[PDB]
RNA sequence: GUUGGGCACUCUAAGUUGAUAAACGAGGAAGGUGGGGAUGACGUCAAAUCAUCAUGCCCCUAUGAUUUGGGCUACACACGUGCUACAAUGGACAAUACAAAGGGCAGCCGCGAGGUGCAAAUCCCAAAAGUUGUUCUCAGUUCGGAUUGUAGUCUGCAACUCGACUACAUGAAGCUGGAAUCGCUAGUAAUCGUAGAUCAGCAUGCUACGGUGAAUACGU
RNA sequence: AAGAACCUUACCAAAUCUUGACACUAGAGAUAGCAGGUGGU
């Protein structure tokens, strides 16, 4: 009796668990507050229980890895909002207004030859 | 347990060996299906000018795929996959 | 390279740190690969030509 | 206070203190402070008689002040007198330790002279 | 850009205050993407707020940034040899923009020596008619209503 | 520096030109092109001219010297103006 | 400029002609290679050969040889290509076996083009006149596009230049599309002719 | 997860899909050439390269060749590109998390630099910024680490000219920079680390990789 | 120039060679008992 969801967030993959419970989430085997730096990450990683009205009503078993702290909390966002559509599929409409469904596909831009960066020119002299 | 191990530069011509060496042990006796291991991507960036011109860059890459064979319970099959050729690209470890 | 360089450069050295690399087509000491032993300029040329296996442009 | 000769600042912990000892720095110092027990954080205004007795039998076993200005300045005038390399920079003013005079010597150097 | 507007990134309120103008003066805050570092001056100089001031930390933030915010602006324009300053409207979202701007900008500049303690001060000033942030905005309506004048160009 | 375990590092070449000449006293000048010998303690009262890449340069070694390079008192650059 | 045609498409479209695999000895074996290609490039220069590839597996060398006249690679009776692969036996220390691949319509293939057009400007002939007939003789044989270049001093004018001629489609862009192309050299008393043909088949 | 067991989830990598008379909300991971790369038309600069290579003409058979040593690292200055700083959004100390991309065969006890299983999804090279606490208290200082002295480590036949790193000591200018000028529109700038080529040893450079992560665009 | 202590290396000094580098003792070592040219345009 558990719902599953796969999070994606630049190079962090979250599989996420959904068990009837009172509102705990537990990353790796420690706690999220244990786990994550700031509580903004901690309320970015809830709003699919916001959204769709569901707060204290699920615990969350994470399994993250890759990225860092922001890139796996908003992961885990991902996740459970995908785990959400497996407990209601009706909780789409509400989920994907939110922009809670869309994988976010900015990652990191590769460096190019010639520059410093991925767009930062060396200093320009035309003496 | 047969391990067999194969590297190559192109992978069209990587899945063409590892399929023959899966239906040559299985017209023989188990064979655990073609497993693929990641690509080693190794790149080059020289100068495209011969003589200044530092910004101007070209790169290059080339890749091995590999592929992973096992092959359980064979003894007419190690002598099967050995009488093979494979083509000239693939090169085959066979960890008999 | 001076024929004499290149000569040299395939000699024996009296040292191990003396021997250096050329490339072995041109006998350019700059900028020669070890797993080609070509130099940046003829490694660009062969690979043009198809005739360094598994080189092709790189893009990603 | 007053310790190799110099009156080290009273209101600093001692670790701090010490370092305005020439030939103290700060890994000196805590060794002094192991040695002569005496706590690191302690201000030294407000070290007792005998911890500070303590710290400044301690810091006679080292080479400090116009001891050590001494062996510095001695060893610098026979790089000088045998005409070494090192020597001859010395005298002219120019970094000694390979550094490039094309550009970057200003410490050796002083400032510009345009 | 020469196509049209961009559009704009919407932000998170804050977990403590909810706001969303919080969030906005955390990122002003923030240098070099170190975030944590400024919610932590963010959320320090609001409890030295509440405290200094008696009332909540939020509610005289508010009142700050009313203080510090523009409603006129002068902007640069070439008119056949002579530069002139036209005063302008500030639209509502360019007056949050400098209002926690020059917050912040003034609050850099202050004595006191931890920015938690210059930003609660900058705060408390503004939301009391005063401090650099507070000036900076009256000597920017000073510019424009020398200028009421020229309202004519564009 | 050169590591202690390998010892102070002089040319076989010029050594054996020192010890030929000990046990006399009419010392003669050793002409070396080796300014990466070290000077040893038996170098002492010996005349050195040192190769500095254009001619040799006399070098005559003091109980100060020991322990220094060859080529520490032969310069090899010219300069005395701009 | 303009990137070689052939090494865009290495890879994509086209296929390398070196076909083996190494990791240690690889430089060993690419220079091996290159020995073998200068061998057959000299000891083969009238053979029309357009180009060579080389495969290698267990001590052993797989040498085809793509040539606009394959009877003269052979030879009356196979005498030409025994001698050749004796040659390369001692070059090598290798077991090689040589196959030949006759190109039917040689006025279709890049290299041997080039290289017509080179040997004929070595004979004083027109630097236009060569490469306009080079271009009637492709496009009767259906091919969907044609460039020819010739760049240096043309009739030993004192200011070099390049003169250029094109019919159909050759569309250089387009990564799909198989251009074969060469070039070439041709050695005149007033110094280096360059010589560059491409040619879109379909 | 070091294995018994499984191929569920993740991942790996082959195939297959993956949504504008023109043009100017729904559904969907993605909406308008989605982001980025490769790809650079006819021509201009007699632009660069005879020192990668090749080559016409000029040009000696010593401007050819070998070695040891020196120089390419000089130093009154001037300019370009960078690195480190001027500190409290910080320094020092202690504890504790989270990456990606690559490379590897004779290759991957001492305070200290260092010394005495794996030919690869297997073993090794091998995160920091961050978070939590203690302390420092606005001082050219517990910022800064230039310069110099001493003693060492390693490579190398050999670190004088002229290597890198370490320990102790020393502790310079520098307290946000005139006229002027540069980069950048989003996972960008900024900032923090990581890897590779070259390579016995030598990277503040180059190429590449991820972590944290903005502000603003009214308008021509 | 994607790796100047020697080598690289071309440049300088000295010591050496002239179908030429290429097609145990003495000495700093190298060494004794038609090609070439990183020369110019
Ligand atoms: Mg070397
Ligand atoms: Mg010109
Ligand atoms: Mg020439
Ligand atoms: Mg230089
Ligand atoms: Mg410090
Ligand atoms: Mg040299
Ligand atoms: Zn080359």
């Amino acid at each position: 009796v558990e719902y599953r969801g796969t999070g994606r967030r630049k190079n962090s993959v979250a599989r996420v668990r959904l068990v009837p419970g009172e509102g705990n989430i537990t990353v790796n085997n420690r706690d999220v507050r244990e786990y994550l730096p700031f509580e903004s990450l901690i309320l970015d990683l809830n709003q699919p229980f916001d959204v769709t009205e569901t707060k204290g009503n699920y615990d969350v078993l994470v399994n993250v890895h890759g990225g860092g702290f922001t890139g796996q909390a908003q992961a885990i966002r991902h996740g459970i909002a995908r785990a959400l559509l497996e407990a209601d599929p009706e909780y789409r409409g509400s989920l994907k207004r939110a922009g809670l469904l869309t994988r976010d596909p900015r990652m990191k831009e590769r460096k190019k030859p010639g520059l410093k960066a991925a767009r930062r020119s060396p200093q320009f002299s035309k003496r | 347990k047969i391990r067999i191990r194969l590297k190559a530069y192109d992978h069209r011509v990587i899945d063409q060996s590892a399929e023959k060496i899966v239906e040559t042990a299985k017209r023989s006796a188990d064979v655990s299906g073609p497993i693929p291991l990641p690509t080693e991507k190794s790149v080059y960036t020289i100068i495209r000018a011969v003589h200044k011109y530092k910004d101007s860059r070209e790169q290059f890459e080339q890749r091995t795929h590999k592929r992973l064979i096992d092959i359980v319970n064979p003894p007419k099959t190690v002598d099967a996959l050995m009488g093979l050729n494979l083509p000239s690209g693939v090169d085959i470890e066979i960890k008999l | 390279a001076k024929t004499s360089m290149v000569a040299k450069q395939q000699k024996k050295q009296k040292y191990a740190v003396r021997e250096y690399t050329r490339c072995e087509r041109c006998g350019r000491p700059h900028s020669v690969y070890r797993k080609f032993k070509l130099c940046r300029i003829c490694f660009r040329e062969l690979a043009y030509k198809g005739q360094i296996p598994g080189v092709r442009k790189a893009s990603w | 206070a007053r310790i190799a000769g110099v009156d080290i600042p009273r209101e600093k912990r001692v670790v701090i203190s010490l370092t305005y000892i020439y030939g103290i720095g700060t890994s000196t110092a805590q060794k002094i402070l192991e040695e002569a027990n005496v706590s690191a954080d302690t201000r030294v205004k407000d070290l007792t008689d005998d911890e500070l007795g303590r710290i400044r039998e301690v810091v006679d076993g080292y080479k400090v002040e116009g001891d050590l200005r001494r062996e510095t300045n001695l060893n610098i005038k026979r790089l000088m007198e045998i005409s070494s390399y090192r020597g001859i920079r010395h005298r002219r003013g120019l970094p000694v330790r390979g550094q490039k005079t094309k550009n970057n010597a200003r410490t050796r150097k002083g400032p510009v002279k345009t | 850009p020469r196509k049209g507007s961009v559009p704009k990134r919407d932000v998170l309120p804050d977990p403590i205050h909810n706001s969303k103008l919080v969030t906005k003066l955390i990122n002003k805050i923030m240098l070099d993407g170190k975030r944590g570092t400024a919610q932590r001056i963010l959320y320090s100089a609001f409890d030295l707020v509440e405290q200094r001031s008696g009332r909540d930390a939020l509610e005289v933030f508010e009142e700050a940034i009313n203080n510090i915010m523009p409603v006129l602006e002068v902007k640069a324009r070439r008119v056949g040899g002579s530069n002139y300053q036209v005063p302008v409207e500030v639209r509502p979202e360019r007056r949050t923009t400098l209002g926690l701007r020059w917050l912040v900008n003034y609050a850099r500049l202050r004595g006191e020596k931890t920015m938690e303690d210059r930003l609660a001060n900058e705060i408390l000033d503004a939301a009391n008619n005063t401090g650099g942030a507070v000036k900076k905005r009256e000597d920017t309506h000073k510019m424009a209503e020398a200028n009421k004048a020229f309202a004519h160009y564009r | 520096a050169r590591s202690i375990k390998k010892g102070p590092f002089v040319d076989e070449h010029l050594m054996k030109k020192v010890e030929a000449q000990e046990g006399s006293e009419k010392k003669q000048v050793i002409k070396t092109w080796s300014r990466r010998s070290t000077i040893f303690p038996n170098f002492i009262g010996h005349t050195f001219a040192v190769y500095d890449g254009r001619k040799h340069v006399p070098v005559y070694v003091t109980e100060d010297m020991v322990g220094h390079k060859l080529g520490e008192f032969a310069p090899t650059r010219t300069f005395k103006g701009h | 400029q303009k990137i070689n045609p052939i090494g865009l498409r290495v890879g994509i479209i086209r296929d390398w002609e070196a076909k083996w695999y190494a990791e240690k000895d690889f430089a060993s074996l690419l220079h091996e290679d290159l020995k073998i290609r200068k061998f057959i490039d000299n000891e083969l220069k009238e053979a029309s050969v357009s180009h060579v590839e080389i495969e290698r597996a267990a001590n052993r060398i797989n040498i085809a040889i793509h040539t606009g006249k394959p009877g003269m690679v052979i030879g009356k009776g196979g005498s030409e290509i025994e001698k050749l692969r004796n040659k390369l036996n001692a070059l090598t220390d290798k077991k090689v076996h040589i196959n030949v691949i006759e190109i039917k319509k040689v006025d279709l293939d890049a290299r041997l083009v080039a290289e017509n057009i080179a040997r004929q400007l070595e004979n004083r002939a027109s630097f236009r006149r060569v490469q306009k007939q080079a271009i009637t003789r492709a496009m009767k044989l259906g091919a969907k596009g044609i460039k020819t270049q010739v760049s240096g001093r043309l009739g030993g004018a004192d200011i070099a230049r390049a003169e250029q001629y094109s019919e159909g489609t050759v569309p250089l862009h387009t990564l799909r599309a198989d251009i074969d192309y060469a070039h070439a050299e041709a050695d005149t008393t007033y110094g280096k002719l360059g010589v560059k043909v491409w040619i879109y088949r379909g």
